[PDB]
RNA sequence: CGCGGGGUGGAGCAGCCUGGUAGCUCGUCGGGCUCAUAACCCGAAGGUCGUCGGUUCAAAUCCGGCCCCCGCAACCA
RNA sequence: CUUUAAUGUUUGAUGUUCUAACGUUGACCCGUAAUCCGGGUUGCGGACAGUGUCUGGUGGGUAGUUUGACUGGGGCGGUC
RNA sequence: AAUUCCUUGUCGGGUAAGUUCCGACCUGCACGAAUGGCGUAAUGAUGGCCAGGCUGUCUCCACCCGAGACUCAGUGAAAUUGAACUCGCUGUGAAGAUGCAGUGUACCCGCGGCAAGACGGAAAGACCCCGUGAACCUUUACUAUAGCUUGACACUGAACA
RNA sequence: GCUCGCCGGAAGACCAAGGGUUCCUGUCCAACGUUAAUCGGGGCAGGGUGAGUCGACCCCUAAGGCGAGGCCGAAAGGCGUAGUCGAUGGGAAACAGGUUAAUAUUCCUGUACUUGGUGUUACUGCGAAGGGGGGACGGAGAAGGCUAUGUUGGCCGGGCGACGGUUGUCCCGGUUUAAGCGUGUAGGCUGGUUUUCCAGGCAAAUCCGGAAAAUCAAGGCUGAGGCGUGAUGACGAGGCACUACGGUGCUGAAGCAACAAAUGCCCUGCUUCCAGGAAAAGCCUCUAAGCAUCAGGUAACAUCAAAUCGUACCCCAAACCGACACAGGUGGUCAGGUAGAGAAUACCAAGGCGCUUGAGAGAACUCGGGUGAAGGAACUAGGCAAAAUGGUGCCGUAACUUCGGGAGAAGGCACGCUGAUAUGUAGGUGAGGUCCCUCGCGGAUGGAGCUGAAAUCAGUCGAAGAUACCAGCUGGCUGCAACUGUUUAUUAAAAACACAGCACUGUGCAAACACGAAAGUGGACGUAUACGGUGUGACGCCUGCCCGGUGCCGGAAGGUUAAU
RNA sequence: AGGACCGAACCGACUAAUGUCGAAAAAUUAGCGGAUGACUUGUGGCUGGGGGUGAAAGGCCAAUCAAACCGGGAGAUAGCU
């Protein structure tokens, strides 16, 4: 079937990366609770 | 013209397409184009502001001179040119000076005959002067509420303004309406009733014929539950309820008119 | 199984509601106008107020039995 | 006291005119190559419109709830 | 009649047999002229009926060819499950008994099978009712409210008829 | 390794995406593989990704995002100008051959091309965030000429063959070559050139546009492929030579003609129709503020530079997504032979595999199917399932109708093969020869060769000739919906929804309406032959009576009536 | 020319069997319907929880919709089991 997850780099990125988080007054509100629970995987990257 | 098609298939039993035998049938004028990227009906925030919109093929937005600026200079019209953007059909008419100007063809102008813009300009449908100047009793249309927009009146194909009065500053008009606004005398109206007064003869039949439009299907309010509309709901189909909008307003029967900073000018009231 | 209203000259309605006096159109009988009828005009009669009992200075009126009519009801898996 | 009459004086409701308030998604110019905008001229309206406060009406478009019990199962019916 | 309760209405046709169907009679419980009425060529993976054709759908199935089932070697789950030395019948009993009483019967243990029961297993019945539970939705249920609209005041001034 | 069998418009060969060493090599077997396993996409270890021409980064834009001031909003923040980002877009330039255990349009040999910097020589005026041209574009249909490619033949090389014929009209294999350059055809487009003048292009302008003159009829732009060159080069079957027995080294004949022909190219064409079919930069060119012993630009030449990143492997699947080595889903390019209209399909080529449990048994029963006497829907909720009809040409073809249809209606005749008409026809293509010439890729003419339907007649084979795969059941009545289409993805695909048409009603533009506390936007850069709301739903004949109640609209004299 | 006719790649999902702890958390097999159009589709964006979208089913919004998910109110309340 049409399985609900095609995975594509560049929608990701832009939708859940660093830059696309950090340009929100709630963005920097994640990278708070990210490093509260001091998570290494904040962000999708490399 | 309105060519009758002869029934071939049972979609084309019902096509009529109003084709002008006088149309340029080539690529038109570049230079006065300008490309319309379709908005789909949205705001600037997103969300749509009214249905019925978005689709059809492209169209590109053909600067069109309603303004009709220059004076005291003679014209020429070449050819009668078709564009997507309208219900009649521009001209591409070219001045003595080397500019090439589209306006909106007048009723009887062929591509040959002279225009020209300004307070000079003798009677033939298409010149661009005063109202004072103008003979009343006559047709205009492309008229403005104060010199230096364009013209907004009877813009469309076939419609037409007749000048009732030019009591002092202001003249009267009875619009195609029957509404009647008065207009500051200093306005600039072209004369001649618009041309291609074919369109409301024009009948589809497609379904697609409004789909390469950009217009999407119209539903009716009968069939939708009331969470999404103030109408729909029912086992034994009812209708049941006053004839509301998706808003609870009062349709069929509810004049909206409401600015009053503009009441002072509405002479008769739409009959 | 239930509930609400009604039952008034030959037909149909008033009066009841807030208790004495019973009205109207047509109709029945008759006279008259026309040669005849109809129509029309005029007068009188015609009502145990479905029935009995109770009670009240009056029973058509207030109330309780019996009979008749209209609408809905014969339901949910 | 009633009916009336000229005036001084104290306010209100209409008509019209006007321009400074204000509006201007009119023209034009400059900032500035820039359809935002601001300001400057001018034109067009005009103490309207518009916004705020309070207020009458409408108002399921929006919101928070109610919508009885006994009942030889419930409902109808009936009753308290 | 996608509508007619009664009803399989009545009549005619189709079959030897027609609660369906087709055409009509009007007694329309309760069709109705834009929540359109009556027809309508063409179109239809649409609903209903009939005929021809063609066939195992059926009279009644028969044989054969493959993939499992059966066997061997290897691997090796699952729902479920109080405890078990776990028979039928009659009756009684929280009201249909494998287990209680009476009685008949039955060597102990597996495989292949078929499914009546163990009110078998899966889903803290989605049905009826209840909770002074919830959830949206409706409106001439109560009260508010967005928005629209009216007026007074403020921004708001100058003069005369 | 020899056979068998499977797909073969794919279960093949390559890329984007997404993964991330799963690629290749050696070694190892507990654990992963639904089995065994010295095997592998498993563990351990080593190696491998080589670019001026490929893609991207880069240049410049679309939808749209963000967004100095600005406008606005309790705050947060929203919108948006200038700008700045963003491809699936446009914009410069390379192919063949060989080689590796694994990578190569990148490495090596050979043959070419592109944009810039400095310098040299000879000339010449150059120069923008400003202007013009170009870039630059739609669907469908048909035509002409070719190419990729295939077939036959000729020639070369080998064989003449384990059971009958086989030196012959026999058999098999090969017969391959790009980028660039030169020429610049078939074809398409368009009248060039010269002079003057001008409220135009926010200014200027020799560039563009316009209006009159002038000379002559072409010039110019563009353009697949062929032909030469590229190339006395490479490659190339089969031999010749050593075996770690896996392969390497050496050498090298023929290398063309004809026909058929694409969905590839010319074509970012042409005719035509309508729903009317991006933008900017690169590039060519004109000039402003200006700068001219200059700076720069044009042309020729020498030389230097072309960075960074990706580059292995999988890529219609055991490596992507589905928890799995999952009968599923997944865009694009290339895509041979015979029959066949065809990319259907059947059997084969290239190439890759037999699906990671099998050996016996042949009981019931289950599933996938074949066939079946006589009857032929008696089955059943119901002709559901199976069966049967199924192809080409021609003949023939009703009711009804909006005169398009109905209709491929129904119902029928002939279909193989061989010979003949004719040592394979009509048709297609077409060398040589000949003539002419404003000489080239020329025009007429001419006919060898090659290729190749169909119709008729005669004869013959079988029960059957569309003999297989493939491939309509038909006629009639009638209800409803007009029709194609859309929808409950994952139990309802229709009578529901939509539909074009019609009717009413609102809106005179800072339009109503709609999102948004506002600004700002859509509506629309449209303005009444228009736009939004509602109702019904093609077409044909028509669409009655009621203004009580509700709602709406109009008029407000009067009663009542909030704040002040 | 055609929302024209037959029928592949493609898209969908009417009928029936197999399957239902399956090959698979809606599939395969054999026939089907459209397939130049209201068409299909890759890539990249915009619109969002009382809102989005809707050829209108109260379908869909990551296998979850008459109001998605995560955390915090909140150890909500529970005359109930």
């Amino acid at each position: 079937m049409k399985r609900t997850f095609q995975p594509s780099v560049l929608k990701r990125n832009r939708s859940h990366g660093f830059r696309a988080r950090m340009a929100t007054k709630n963005g920097r509100q994640v990278l708070a609770r990210r490093r509260a629970k001091g998570r290494a995987r904040l962000t999708v990257s490399k | 013209a309105v060519v009758k098609c002869k029934p071939t298939s049972p979609g084309r039993r019902h096509v009529v397409k109003v084709v002008n035998p006088e149309l340029h049938k080539g690529k038109p004028f570049a230079p006065l184009l300008e490309k319309n990227s379709k908005s789909g009906g949205r705001n600037n925030n997103g969300r749509i502001t009214t249905r019925h919109i978005g689709g059809g093929h492209k169209q590109a937005y053909r600067i069109v001179d309603f303004k009709r600026n220059k004076d005291g200079i003679p014209a020429v019209v070449e050819r009668l040119e078709y564009d997507p953007n309208r219900s009649a059909n521009i001209a591409l008419v070219l001045y003595k000076d080397g500019e090439r100007r589209y306006i909106l063809a007048p009723k009887g102008l062929k591509a040959g005959d002279q225009i020209q813009s300004g307070v000079d300009a003798a009677i033939k449908p298409g010149n661009t002067l005063p109202m004072r100047n103008i003979p009343v009793g006559s047709t205009v249309h492309n008229v403005e509420m104060k010199p230096g927009k364009g013209g907004q009146l009877a813009r469309s194909a076939g419609t037409y303004v007749q000048i009732v009065a030019r009591d002092g500053a202001y003249v009267t008009l009875r619009l195609r309406s029957g509404e009647m606004r008065k207009v500051e005398a200093d306005c600039r109206a072209t004369l001649g009733e618009v041309g291609n007064a074919e369109h409301m003869l024009r009948v589809l039949g497609k379904a697609g014929a409004a789909r390469w439009r950009g217009v999407r299907p119209t539903v009716r309010g009968t069939a939708m539950n009331p969470v999404d509309h103030p109408h729909g709901g029912g086992e034994g189909r009812n209708f049941g309820k006053h004839p509301v909008t998706p808003w609870g307003v009062q349709t069929k029967g509810k004049k909206t008119r409401s600015n009053k900073r503009t009441d002072k000018f509405i002479v008769r009231r739409r009959s």
